[PDB]
């Protein structure tokens, strides 16, 4: 009454084990060790040991990934604990938004644009992306942008189109001031006479983190930006009406 | 206890109901409102499982079964041991799902990310409800709900199929499983292509997202793109579980045949169903 | 209505691209082919560069001789009349040779014959495109990782139609070419084998289905939920962990009590749905050769 049916089974039973086990420790290789809410390390980690590091060597002279490795958060986070005891909120300190916590945070990402697999930039302004165009849809280019309170913030310029998955990712978008920003794009909806963004009242458009050269954008930036917005949810909702 | 970089996220706010008051976490959990409300309905729901175990005279999980009411009772309520405990546990199955879902939101709203997983679990909740809820009601009595048993569901489902034959005739059916064997496709080549790109062959740099566009042109002439493939899994998981939900709620409300027959149909047409030869002449 | 990035609101589109070299013979890929304004609503436009090369070309040679004499099978079973042929498509049924013929290969060829002969074109036709998934992997600088998961599917289709009917001792065993016929070989496998239902593999390869359904849900959902970070660019993500990642970690987290990382959830997506055909095929190959009734034998079992 133990065949090789059930010397299989049984077998298989314990491979999966064996599988869980691996797959869980491939995904501690970011945010563990786990820590205290001070930032110390936690004493307890859990049953799943720390997986030994791996190396990526990332393309384009970019250099070697090694995870896990040391964790920094690489940036002042203006929280304050709420409470002695775990398992609470922390508040911000500050502006939320302008400090970017909450949903309004970004990650430390490196300060230089992402490069396709020729090493070109991957993100360009349509303006600069020789032969791209809109090819389907309403064209929002010279439309006005419209925020939360109804009101409108600036106008499309732009496009900032993801060359390799010939996608548009960005809006740039004139403020009163002649300046422009980036609007991601899956946060904003084109209708036939405007561009309206739910996340960000016209009053937080010029808050929106600013791009260091007018031809590309930084992972750092696009992180700042899009963190932003996406913080007005929470954050601009007073004035969501 | 918290990730490296998750301490910025743990803001106050987003809750849909409550307020502060339920706002924090129970280790890596979330509670909110709906923490509280799964909480409940699940507690419960264990609670009136054990006892119908204890009625049944087994703490075998193998055996443990929870049956409807018996057709006779149709839509009425019925007593504890005779259904009405199946009843009160699929109601609290019911709120405890739903409460997930809500939780979900919440969390999706202090993270101000996209609502998009909670929705998808409502298809996975509605196809659950089609089965103790919707069909049920539509053929007039809940003893034709399955029972909550790990092995005596399995039979439930065989002798549903087999009340119209082989159920494999069930074109909806066909569809739903069609989008479930191309979803399990999907899944493993979409894996696959991520993991051959980040773990390139010995000796070799990380690729890039064109190398993973270029190796399925190369293949099959087409990339569907990363964003593309996210889109489609959605599509693919959800419209298995919409047809799945379809396949039965047609089936003993507006079919009652043996799903063979919706296709002697195409067969019997008029201009061809005479001519000598083939299959069906 | 906040936008959901289900449907692209404004497609663009540039130059065609045409792709990574590395190491890839040149002279067996095709040109770029014409945009699809309709495809570019969910996902690219672009349709081609194809890749030819002698694997793929034998592969859709034989995978068109196969489908041929499946083809004309059918019309000579549909008295070769265009009417008679539309009529019973379905109903259709190039069988594997009767119990009597053995594992032989001298049974005639309206007898189970030409089911061989369709069954080495498709047998040369699956195998040369899995080499097609390897080597187009290895001149890119790929990892393997596709050719070895397509293995999974190709053990299932192995043991369905080639390794249980050795082992059973008949082609008889193997699958009909047909559409409701290799359904009804399905149905009567399980009441030949005592209900599916309880072989713990086809119980496993069922957990594993579904699941690969919750897991691609699950994974799909979080990752348009934070496309409004960058979030469907995995292996950037990956390389260069940002806020996209830690939210979609973080959601999971604060929901079930653990989460993923980028990369991590597509090793959790590859062996939940490899895992589907790899129970499968131990399920069918077990079924007759060591256990003749599931139920029977899990009842002594448990
Ligand atoms: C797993 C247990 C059973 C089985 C049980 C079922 C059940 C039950 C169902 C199917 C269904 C289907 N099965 Mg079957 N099926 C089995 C083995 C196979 C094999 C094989 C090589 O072993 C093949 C080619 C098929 C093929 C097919 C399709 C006809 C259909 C959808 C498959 C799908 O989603 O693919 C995912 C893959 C893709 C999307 C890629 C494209 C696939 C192409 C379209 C397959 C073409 C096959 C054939 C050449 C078509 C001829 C069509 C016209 C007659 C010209 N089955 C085994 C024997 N199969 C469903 C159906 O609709 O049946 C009518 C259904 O309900
Ligand atoms: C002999 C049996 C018959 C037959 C009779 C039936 C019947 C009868 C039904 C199906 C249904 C289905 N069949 Mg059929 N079927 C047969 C052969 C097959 C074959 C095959 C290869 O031969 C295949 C692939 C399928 C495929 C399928 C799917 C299309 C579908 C099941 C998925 C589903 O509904 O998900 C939907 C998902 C859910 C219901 C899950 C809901 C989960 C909830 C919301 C959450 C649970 C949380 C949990 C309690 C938490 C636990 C604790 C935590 C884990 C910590 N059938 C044969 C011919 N089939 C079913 C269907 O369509 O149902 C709608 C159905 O009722
Ligand atoms: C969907 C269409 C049919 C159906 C047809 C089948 C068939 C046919 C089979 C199963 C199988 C299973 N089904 Mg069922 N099943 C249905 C409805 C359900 C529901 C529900 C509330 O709707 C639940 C919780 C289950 C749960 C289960 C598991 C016992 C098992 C593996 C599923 C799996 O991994 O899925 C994918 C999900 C995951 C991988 C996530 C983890 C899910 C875990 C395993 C759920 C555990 C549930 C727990 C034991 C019971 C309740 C919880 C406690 C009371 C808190 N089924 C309906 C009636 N189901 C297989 C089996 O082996 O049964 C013995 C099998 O062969
Ligand atoms: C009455 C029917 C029986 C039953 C009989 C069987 C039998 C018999 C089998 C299954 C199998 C399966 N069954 Mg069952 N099944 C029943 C009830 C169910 C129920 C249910 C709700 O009750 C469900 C959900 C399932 C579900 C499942 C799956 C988990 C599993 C098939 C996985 C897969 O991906 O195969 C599909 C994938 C493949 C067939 C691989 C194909 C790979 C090849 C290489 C593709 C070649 C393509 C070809 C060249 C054409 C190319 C065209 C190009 C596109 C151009 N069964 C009842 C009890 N079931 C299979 C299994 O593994 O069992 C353990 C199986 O053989
Ligand atoms: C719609 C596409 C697929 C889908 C999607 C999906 N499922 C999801 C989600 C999504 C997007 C979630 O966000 C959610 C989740 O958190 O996943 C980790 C979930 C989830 N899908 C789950 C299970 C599940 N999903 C399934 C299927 C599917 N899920 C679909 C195929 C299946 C099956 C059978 O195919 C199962 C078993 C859970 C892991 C989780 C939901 C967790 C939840 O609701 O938790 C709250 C409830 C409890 C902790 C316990 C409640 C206990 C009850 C009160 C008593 C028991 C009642 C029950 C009816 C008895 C059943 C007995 C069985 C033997 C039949
Ligand atoms: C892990 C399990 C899942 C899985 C995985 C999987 N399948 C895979 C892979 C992977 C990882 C591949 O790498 C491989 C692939 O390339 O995918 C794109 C494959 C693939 N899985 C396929 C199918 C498939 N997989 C299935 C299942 C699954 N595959 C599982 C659910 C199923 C079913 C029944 O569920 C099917 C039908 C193919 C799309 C592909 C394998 C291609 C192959 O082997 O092709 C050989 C045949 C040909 C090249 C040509 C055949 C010709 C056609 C039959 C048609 C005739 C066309 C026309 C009408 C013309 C006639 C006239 C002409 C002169 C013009
Ligand atoms: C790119 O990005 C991505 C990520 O990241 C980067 C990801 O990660 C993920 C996520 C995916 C993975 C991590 C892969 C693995 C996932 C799967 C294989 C899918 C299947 C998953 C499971 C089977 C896990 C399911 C776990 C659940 C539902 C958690 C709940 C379980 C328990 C708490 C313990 C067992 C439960 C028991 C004993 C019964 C239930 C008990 C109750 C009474 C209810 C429990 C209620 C809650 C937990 C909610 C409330 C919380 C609390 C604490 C309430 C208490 C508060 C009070 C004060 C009362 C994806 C998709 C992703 O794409
Ligand atoms: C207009 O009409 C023309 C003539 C042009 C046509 O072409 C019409 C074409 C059709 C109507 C096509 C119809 C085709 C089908 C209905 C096909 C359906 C097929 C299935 C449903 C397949 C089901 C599963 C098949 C399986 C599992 C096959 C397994 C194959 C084996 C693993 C291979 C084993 C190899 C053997 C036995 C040969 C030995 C050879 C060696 C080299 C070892
Ligand atoms: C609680 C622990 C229980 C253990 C039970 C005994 C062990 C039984 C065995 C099962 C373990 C199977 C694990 C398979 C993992 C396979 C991983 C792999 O294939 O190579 C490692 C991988 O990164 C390299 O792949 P890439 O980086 O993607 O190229
Ligand atoms: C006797 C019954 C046992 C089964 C019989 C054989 C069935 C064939 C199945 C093969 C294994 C299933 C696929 C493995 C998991 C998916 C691939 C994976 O994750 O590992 C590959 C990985 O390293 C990368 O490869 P490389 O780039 O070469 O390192
Ligand atoms: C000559 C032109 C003929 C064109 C014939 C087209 C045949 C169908 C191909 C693909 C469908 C979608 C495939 C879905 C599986 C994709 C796996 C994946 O992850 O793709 C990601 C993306 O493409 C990059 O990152
Ligand atoms: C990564 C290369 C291949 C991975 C190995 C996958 C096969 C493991 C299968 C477990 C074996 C259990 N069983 C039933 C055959 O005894
Ligand atoms: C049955 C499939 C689900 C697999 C469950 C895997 C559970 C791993 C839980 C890891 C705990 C992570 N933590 C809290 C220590 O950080
Ligand atoms: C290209 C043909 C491939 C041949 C391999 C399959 C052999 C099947 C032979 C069928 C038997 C016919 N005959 C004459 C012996 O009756
Ligand atoms: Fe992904």
């Amino acid at each position: 009454n133990f065949d090789l049916a059930s010397l299989a089974i049984y077998s298989f039973w314990i491979f999966l084990a064996g599988l869980i086990y691996y797959l869980q420790t491939e995904n501690m290789r970011e945010g563990y060790p786990l820590e205290n809410e001070d930032g110390t390390p936690a004493a307890n980690q859990g049953p799943f040991p720390l997986p030994k590091p791996k190396t990526f060597i990332l393309p384009h002279g970019r250099g070697t990934l090694t995870v896990p490795g040391p964790e920094s958060e690489d940036r002042p986070i203006a929280l304050a604990r709420t409470a002695v005891s775990e398992g609470f909120p922390h508040a911000p300190t500050g502006d939320p938004m302008k400090d970017g916590v909450g949903p309004a945070s970004w990650v430390a990402r490196r300060d230089l644009p992402e490069l396709d697999g020729h090493g070109h930039n991957k993100i360009k302004p349509m303006k600069a992306a020789a032969g791209f165009h809109v090819s389907a849809g309403k064209n929002p280019i010279g439309l006005p942008v419209r925020g939360c309170d109804l009101e409108i913030a600036g106008k499309v310029v732009d496009i900032w189109v993801d060359i390799p998955e010939q996608m548009a990712r960005f809006l740039e978008v004139e403020l009163k001031d002649g300046s422009t920003r980036l609007l991601p794009m899956q946060m904003v909806k084109v209708q036939s006479n405007r561009v309206h963004v739910n996340a960000l009242s016209s009053d937080l458009f010029a808050g929106i983190p600013t791009i260091k050269s007018p031809t590309e954008v930084t992972l750092l930036e696009e992180d700042k930006i899009c963190g932003y917005v996406a913080g007005g949810l929470m954050y601009a909702a007073p004035k969501r009406k | 206890a918290l990730l490296s970089f998750e301490r910025k996220y743990r803001v106050p706010g987003g809750t849909l109901v409550g307020g502060n008051l339920f706002d924090f976490w129970v280790g890596p959990f979330y509670v909110g409102f709906f923490g509280v409300a799964t909480f409940f309905f699940a507690a419960l729901g264990i609670i009136l499982i054990a006892w119908s175990a204890v009625l049944q005279g087994t703490w075998n999980p193998q055996l443990i079964s929870v049956y409807p009411p018996a057709l006779e009772y149709g839509l009425g309520g019925a007593p504890l041991a005779k259904g009405g405990l199946w009843q009160i546990i699929t109601i609290c199955a019911t709120g405890a799902f739903v409460s997930w879902a809500l939780r979900e939101v919440e969390i999706c709203r202090k993270l101000g990310i996209g609502y998009h997983i909670p929705f998808a679990f409502a298809f996975a909740i509605l196809a659950y409800l089609t089965l103790v809820l919707f069909r049920p009601v539509m053929m007039g009595a809940w003893g034709y709900a399955f029972p909550y048993g790990i092995w005596t569901h399995l039979d439930w489902v065989s002798n549903t199929g087999y009340t119209y034959g082989n159920f494999h005739y069930n074109p909806a059916h066909m569809i739903a499983i069609t989008f479930f064997f191309t979803n399990a496709l999907a899944l493993a080549l979409h894996g696959a292509l991520v993991l051959s790109a980040a773990n390139p062959e010995k000796g070799k740099e990380m690729r890039t997202p064109d190398h993973e566009d270029t190796f399925f042109r190369d293949l099959v002439g087409y990339s569907i793109g990363t964003l593309g493939i996210h889109r489609l899994g959605l599509l693919l998981s959800l419209s298995a579980v919409f047809f799945s939900a379809l396949c039965m709620i047609i089936t003993g409300t507006i079919w009652f045949d043996q799903w063979v027959d919706w296709w002697q149909w195409w067969v019997k047409l008029p201009w061809w169903a005479n001519i000598p030869g083939g299959i069906n002449g | 209505a906040e936008y959901q990035n289900i449907f692209t609101q404004v497609q663009v589109r540039g130059p065609a691209d045409l792709g990574m070299t590395e190491d890839v013979n040149l002279a067996n890929r095709s040109g770029v082919g014409p945009f699809s304004t309709l495809l570019g609503w969910f996902g690219n436009a672009q349709l081609g560069p194809i890749y030819l090369g002698s694997l793929g070309v034998l592969s859709l040679f034989s995978g068109l001789m196969w489908f041929f004499t499946i083809g004309i099978w059918f019309w000579y079973q549909a008295g070769w009349n265009p009417a008679v042929f539309l009529r019973d498509l379905f109903f259709f049924s190039l069988e594997p040779p009767a119990p009597e013929y053995g594992l032989s290969f001298a049974a005639p060829l309206k007898e189970g014959g030409l089911w061989l002969i369709a069954s080495f074109f498709m047998f040369v036709a699956v195998w040369s495109w899995w080499g097609r998934t390897y080597l187009r992997a290895q001149a890119l600088g790929m990892g393997k990782h596709t050719a070895w998961a397509f293995l999974s599917a190709i053990w299932l289709w192995m043991v369905l139609g080639f390794i249980r009917p050795i082992l059973m001792g008949s082609w008889s065993e193997a699958v009909p070419y047909g559409i409701f016929s290799h359904l009804d070989w399905t149905n009567n496998f399980s009441l030949v084998h005592g209900n599916l239902h309880y072989n713990p593999f086809h119980g496993l390869s069922i957990a594993f289905l579904y699941g690969s359904a919750l897991l691609f849900a699950m994974h799909g959902a979080t990752i348009l939920a934070v496309s409004r970070f960058g979030g469907e660019r995995e292996l950037e993500q990956i390389a260069d962990r940002g806020t996209a990642a830690e939210r979609a970690a973080l959601f999971w987290r604060w929901t079930m009590g653990f989460n993923a990382t980028m990369e991590g959830i597509h090793r959790w997506a590859i062996w939940m749905a490899v895992l589907v055909t790899l129970t499968g095929g131990i399920g069918i190959l077990l079924s007759g050769t060591v256990v003749d009734n599931w139920y029977v034998w899990g009842q002594n079992h448990g």
